[PDB]
């Protein structure tokens, strides 16, 4: 079975930061490029951040652009989110996925992370 | 380096598929008047074979859609389609890492698209309508999922209701600028082609669209930065990154001519040294040969 | 080194019989066994084999030399001198007709860049129809570089003589047999498909093709042996033969699942063990993978429903 | 410098037989198709036998079907063209193509063949 396991959310300040990790087993992860998602409740599945196979060209959602760096260590199979300068608007169920190839189509079951105010 | 070296398909340019409208590559060539750094969103790969922007697999895909189409008649338009917008194999459109269909054209005018349609006319069951698309630069949002086309009629043309595939028939004021994604508001966008060393131009894979004009005027050029069989090359292969760029030569086989030696950058786009004012322009027989991974700052011998 | 398949799930894969994605994959024992399909045909030495072009925008199309005239009671007519889709020479040769020249029947409704004297749309995109055969007056002669087509005008379109490139719009009466090639006379075709052992069948590709029907809305179907990326993938690479088939997997990477096994002969068909009378579908989101080489008389597991 | 150089025409009784040979230089030999072609005096180059570069699926013109076998043999650089069964109408110059792709893009000079009746 392909699976994706994250893990580092939990409750953080404004203006505070944390990083999320991603562990794929049972594929091989380099050939997946991988991208972080978040659900905020009332709202529909959001883009924060995609990057390629050998960590190359990331891209962001406008809303999180300097303030979130992916990351990836293929070595360690694993996928990371920074999320620093964090606001309200951060509060989310945030999932890891990989695309083998032109679509997103394996997922984490996701980590909560909540922003105080 | 305990790692497999990347190569290119043995395929001449000419025998290509161009990766930006659904024709053969007709040309190669350089042209420092042209926009140096095209926000092109197909036609854009990784050389790790990460597929980048609205990218397909498939030519097939390429300036295309597909729809749950819903017909009506609209007083001051005509016949209207509106198209919600699915991706080509049929799995859900969901506004994500990009800012439209995969496939879904990536430039400006008005696209006249063909799509089989349903008719209630008693003799009439299945025929092909064509439909005018404005998709852009300037309220389509395909990012959304929701596009509009239209054709003049005196009243309903009895279309039914139903799934379609969307071809580009031809294009009418055509611009090679990004088209409105998301009703004015930004989307995620693969990045602008470049950067460039001073003195490196943009390699032009060119083909021709079927056009309408009304001045006649001459082939209608639309270039991407590389063909969709190196697309599909890089996507299944998954080379490993050892340095920014590969140095290729360009080569007849027959003949053993090298003509010229150009850096394909990580990002997905091939550099060539040209200092020159007009276009330069370059057989489409020849091979693209990897020689090496060359450093970001690797100086290429001028054309 | 080894044979190896692109990782590409079918239903992200080009048609290489008709320009379109590849929507179906199957086997029906129901249909004709030994197609003399001229396009999507590859050895698995990278040799194109009748028609097949290299690219999937060939597929079903052409290019030429138009010369365009009026006649009263037929309108507008279109005499196409054939030439190869790059440009290059057309000589009558090897095969039935240019490279990605149409290996079926019917109406075709083609589609052309047009250039007029008249006032309005100087350029514009004209349909023409044109019968692709065999029919006693379709006096198509592809594989001398001759063919014709005609749109319905009352006046001439004052059209200016030049090249085209001619792609698909729909097909009218499609028909799955090899259109007129040489009016009439025979010309040289890659071979049936096959053969089979007893209890193989043909694995298919399938598109939908744009049609005309005054009637029946039903998709019209066409089959292909291999995806166009196949054909592609195996030109290039000039694997070495070592045995008369590939043992191939096609199996969910997610999942893991192993959904049948099949060879792939030299030939470039894919065959199924399979035992059923009517259509088996399978997913179109697996991906074909080499097992081995392994000789014509290697036995596969018969795949179930 | 691709190049392919035939050997082995002449002349010969009808009914009679002969073998000729191409070698290829320059070149990687088994990523060639092969073909030979033959021009009649006063008639047009035409198609007589084809090979993929493997040596699979020989094809040939109806009008020499049975009579002539193309084969090769890659670890020799050579292709092979068996005339037996030699009619006056198999008079010609024989030449040797290949296939790197879609064209037969490189030929040899010629050899000339009579059939004497
Ligand atoms: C009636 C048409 C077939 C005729 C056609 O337009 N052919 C395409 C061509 O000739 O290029 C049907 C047959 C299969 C259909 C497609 C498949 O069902 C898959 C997919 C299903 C989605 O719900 C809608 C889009 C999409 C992609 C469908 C669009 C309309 C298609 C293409
Ligand atoms: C006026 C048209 C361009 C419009 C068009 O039909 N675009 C094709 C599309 O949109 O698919 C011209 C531009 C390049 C031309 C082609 C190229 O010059 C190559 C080739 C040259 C041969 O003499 C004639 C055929 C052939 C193959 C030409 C056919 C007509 C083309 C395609
Ligand atoms: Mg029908």
């Amino acid at each position: 079975q392909v699976q994706l396991q994250e893990s580092g959310g939990g409750l953080v300040e404004a203006g505070g930061s944390l990083r999320l990790s991603c562990l794929g087993s049972g594929l091989t992860f380099s050939r997946y490029a991988m991208g972080w998602f978040r659900q905020a409740p009332g709202k529909e599945r959001e883009f924060v951040a995609s990057i390629t196979r050998s960590g190359g060209s990331p891209n962001y959602a406008d809303s999180v652009k300097g303030r979130f760096t992916i990351s990836r260590d293929n070595a360690k199979n694993t996928v990371y989110l920074q999320m620093s300068s964090l606001k309200p608007e951060d509060t989310a169920v945030y999932y890891c996925a990989g695309r083998g190839s032109v679509y997103y189509d394996v997922w984490g079951q996701g980590t909560q992370v909540t922003v105080s105010s | 380096s305990i790692y497999r070296m990347v190569d290119l398909p043995v395929i001449q340019p000419r025998l290509c598929t161009h990766a930006r409208w659904p024709a053969p590559v007709y040309g190669l060539l350089v042209d420092p008047s042209l926009p140096s750094n095209p926000q092109w969103q197909n036609g854009r790969v990784h050389v790790d074979g990460t597929l980048l922007g609205t990218t397909p697999i498939s030519g097939s895909w390429v300036s295309c859609f597909a729809a749950e189409a819903a017909y009506k008649f609209q007083s001051g338009t005509g016949e209207v389609a509106t198209f919600t917008l699915i991706e080509q194999d049929g799995s859900a459109y969901v506004p994500g890492d990009r800012a439209a269909p995969l496939g879904y054209p990536d430039f400006s005018g008005q696209l006249e698209i063909e799509v089989q349609t349903e008719t209630t006319k008693t003799g009439d069951k299945l025929k092909v309508t064509t439909f005018e698309m404005i998709l852009g630069p300037t309220d389509q949002a395909p990012y959304q999922g929701r596009v509009f086309a239209s054709v003049t009629a005196a009243a309903s043309l009895d279309l039914v209701d139903g799934r379609v595939r969307a071809v580009p028939r031809s294009i009418y004021g055509f611009q090679d600028t990004i088209p409105e994604y998301n009703d004015g508001l930004l989307v995620p966008l693969a990045p602008p082609i470049g950067p460039f060393l001073p003195g490196e131009v943009l390699l032009r894979f060119r083909t021709y669209m079927r056009q309408i004009d009304t001045a006649d005027a001459a082939a209608e050029a639309i270039d991407c930065a590389l063909p969709q069989e190196f697309v599909s090359w890089f996507a299944s292969n998954a080379f490993t990154v050892q340095s920014e760029a590969l140095l290729l030569r360009y080569r007849n086989t027959l003949t053993g001519q090298l003509l010229f030696e150009c850096k394909l950058y990580n990002e997905g786009y091939i550099a060539l040294s040209y200092s020159g004012s007009g276009p330069l322009t370059f057989p489409t027989d020849g091979i693209f040969e990897v020689v090496s991974w060359v450093p970001r700052l690797y100086q290429l011998a001028s054309v």
